[PDB]
């Protein structure tokens, strides 16, 4: 009667039922793409029923196929998501730090700065937006106001 | 755009807008700085600057 | 929707995956796949904490790649403002390239000098006025010590290599931006974003509705942006039936126009006004048959 | 797309979908997790109710023809509701008309002429005076049927040409003027003319009328289509 056990009429056996039937990278890739939401599937219930998953999950992380959220204490995979984008690593750290060093100007002034340098700005300064006798007939006459 | 009624509460400037109780919110220092930077050269000269 | 939206979505995905950490990819990709997400829903979807979600949202908010909207339901909502994100990406990409170009130009100039003791930077012109009377060595003004050449001569090639590598890597962004300018970009809003809303949870506590205050002249910083057919088929007996109706209508029309009786005749003499074949057919059919054989919840509602 | 969207049913948030490919068209509600699913056939709906645009609620209701079956769905954007409502108006109106309609409802020579017995049986059924003579002279008298028609060839020829003639070709679609409610009247003669002047219409008519839906829907379907405009 339990839902975590599967009955086999062929031989009459009882086997454990994993939350997600995944025993191959192809199954994981398709299962993750079928998620209607961005709720990652935990590794705790994925390690159960799959003798090895971190080796495969890490292998897919190197191949940029999926997204992995790892613990901070020690490297350990947790809830994972499908990588709908491109390569997970494409830019060296020498540019990530530079991206952190650059500070955007005041938002309202950004569009004007681009227009002065030539580039067409895809926005405008928020200063431009302009927020824009007889009573016996009572109850019988219908209001034909318009035609 | 309807202008607010500005009052000074502590070290902050609070403006209240009247509806078509009136809405109240604190005017951030950044908001005031941005507005002040848009005043034209002739505009604030007439104000004595 | 418009194909350009996919281009913008791809552009944002590439930027985060390359110019931001891992958790940043998770946060912004979730909102791209979905629509405006409440803070509580975002934590549940990603199972991340406020102390861990805070740094990600704060950094993605400073760069204006993710916008915030606060309304009384005070609830906090997060969404994406396409015109703002593109401008920020376009400017920062230009600034980053310009910064490298300016650094490369600066490095191409002579190196300079530095003092080992006081660690004070001295330019080529500045050193020329500090050399000793013997014209043999450059003496530091503060330390009266020989100057040592700075280590900036070999970096000229290193900076050039970085610029060459970066432009190749940033190629998809440049290609995406060219197409974005070609197409027409429509600015998004909370109400507009609600048109594409995919609920995050079955029973989300957040009410994903926009009920603006009635008769509100309030303007907050950056909260405003620039029949039926019916047919009738007449099948071999309706045209005649319909024809009779038109004849009947014509007769009624004539009656509607006919003058009264008293107008027909001069009513002076009258008193003043004041208070069988079937059997024949059957035998015929049998005879021909022989011939052929011979040859062979109470609320307001409306109706629409 | 106008065939999908988010909806809330019985305090459960989900996605509402409109399936038109499978006939009859049916409206299906599925929860976000898919644990709950509800489906209602548009043919069972009598009227479609919707909250006014001046009300905060957005409960779109489809009342079923008979405690009528009530299915209430809540939307988020008024534009989405209007877009969904406009599409539902077309299907509901078309199905309403279908229910109303359902409830409301050569051989010109002496030899061949003497041999075309079907024609001989045709005019004799309608004509009464000839019936009088034919019964007396053919049934009991025994006069050969062929001899009886020898002296009445013009009567046979006149009756044959009456039903053997056809009108000339003409632009049938130009006469079709749609003339909210629009009333357009059609006749079998026009229906036959459309097929002759346009084989594509006959191609679609022949393979669909007996298979999927009745003819009245087809012509109501044909006119609304861009094919009629083209
Ligand atoms: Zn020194």
């Amino acid at each position: 009667k339990l839902d975590r056990i599967e009955f086999d009429p062929k031989k009459g056996t009882f086997k454990y039922l994993s939350t997600y039937d995944v025993h191959s990278p192809s199954e994981l890739l398709k299962l993750l793409r079928s998620q209607v939401t961005f709720k990652g599937i935990s590794c705790k219930d994925l390690k159960d029923g799959w003798p090895q998953c971190d080796e495969t999950i890490n292998q897919l992380e190197e191949d940029s196929k999926i997204l992995v959220l790892r613990t901070k204490k020690d490297k350990t995979p947790r809830y994972v998501w499908y990588n709908s984008g491109g390569n997970l690593k494409c830019i060296d750290e020498e540019f990530v730090k530079m991206w952190e060093n650059v500070q955007l100007p005041q938002f309202a002034e950004l569009p004007r700065k681009l227009q002065d340098l030539g580039l067409k700005p895809a926005s405008v300064d928020p200063a431009t937006i302009k927020r824009q006798t007889n009573t016996h007939m009572t109850g019988i006459l219908k209001d034909y106001s318009h035609r | 755009n309807t202008q607010p009624t500005i009052r000074k509460d502590g070290l902050k400037l609070v403006g209240s807008w009247k509806k078509d109780e009136p809405e109240l919110r604190v005017l951030s220092t950044e908001e005031i700085l941005n507005i002040f930077k848009h005043i034209s050269v002739k505009d604030f000269t007439s104000l004595g600057f | 929707d418009r194909p350009i939206d996919d281009i913008v979505k791809n552009l944002l995905k590439f930027v985060v995956r390359g110019f931001y950490g891992g958790s940043f990819v998770l946060v912004l990709d979730a909102i791209l796949f979905h629509s405006v997400l409440a803070e509580d829903d975002l934590k549940q979807l990603l199972s991340i904490n406020k102390t861990e979600l805070g740094p990600l949202i704060a950094r993605l908010r400073s760069d204006r790649l993710i916008s915030i909207h606060k309304q009384r339901e005070e609830r906090v909502y997060y969404y994406v403002k396409y015109p703002h994100a593109i401008d920020a990406i376009k400017w920062k990409v230009h600034q980053v390239v310009q910064r490298l170009k300016d650094d490369l130009d600066k490095n191409s100039e002579p190196n300079g000098y530095m003092c080992p003791i006081c660690l004070t930077k001295y330019t080529q012109l500045e050193a020329v006025q500090l050399l000793n009377f013997d014209r043999t060595e450059f003496l530091c003004s503060l330390c009266d010590e020989p100057l040592v050449e700075d280590d900036s001569g070999k970096k000229n090639k290193e900076k050039q290599d970085k610029l060459n590598r970066l432009m190749d890597q940033i190629q998809p962004i440049i290609d995406s931006l060219k197409k974005i300018d070609d197409s027409r970009i429509e600015e998004n809003t909370f109400e507009i974003a609600l048109a594409r809303l995919i609920p995050p949870q079955n029973q989300s506590h957040a009410a994903y509705t926009y009920n603006p205050k009635k008769g509100s002249t309030m303007f907050r910083p950056g909260d405003s942006a620039p029949a039926t057919l019916h047919i009738n088929i007449t099948t071999a007996s309706d045209e005649v039936a319909q024809r009779e109706l038109q004849e009947r209508q014509a007769e009624e029309k004539r009656k509607q126009n006919a003058v009264p009786e008293w107008h027909k005749q001069s009513t002076i003499g009258k008193t003043a006004l004041g208070r069988e074949e079937r059997e024949n057919e059957k035998t015929l059919n049998d005879y021909y048959a022989a011939l052929a054989k011979k040859q062979a919840l109470e609320d307001e509602f409306e109706d629409v | 797309m106008s065939h999908s969207g988010a909806a809330i049913f019985e305090k459960v948030s989900g996605i509402i979908a409109i399936n038109e490919d499978v006939s009859p068209a049916e409206l299906t509600w599925r929860s976000t997790d898919g644990d709950k699913v509800h489906t209602v056939v548009l043919s069972t709906i009598d009227k479609l109710q919707a909250t006014p645009a001046s009300s905060e609620k957005m409960m779109l209701r489809l009342i079923g023809k008979v405690k009528p079956q009530r299915h209430m769905f809540s939307f988020n954007n008024r534009t989405v509701m209007d877009n969904i409502k406009m599409t539902l108006q077309q299907i509901i109106s078309r199905y309403k008309d279908a229910d109303i309609y359902e409830e409301k409802r050569d051989s010109l020579s002496k030899e061949k002429l003497l041999t075309n017995l079907k024609l001989q049986q045709s005019l004799l059924k309608g004509n009464k005076v000839l019936m009088k003579v034919f019964q007396e002279t053919v049934i009991n008298a025994g006069l050969p049927p062929s001899e009886f028609w020898s002296t009445r060839i013009p009567l046979l020829r006149a009756f044959a040409l009456s039903t053997s003639q056809k009108v000339g070709p003409y632009n049938v679609l130009s006469t079709i003027k749609p003339v909210n409610k629009v009333n357009v009247n059609l006749s079998r003669e026009k229906i036959l003319n459309i097929f002759e002047n346009y084989p594509i219409v006959k191609k679609a008519y022949t393979d669909n009328v007996p298979k999927n839906f009745k003819e009245p829907e087809f012509w109501a379907r044909f006119f609304s289509s861009k094919l009629f405009r083209k």
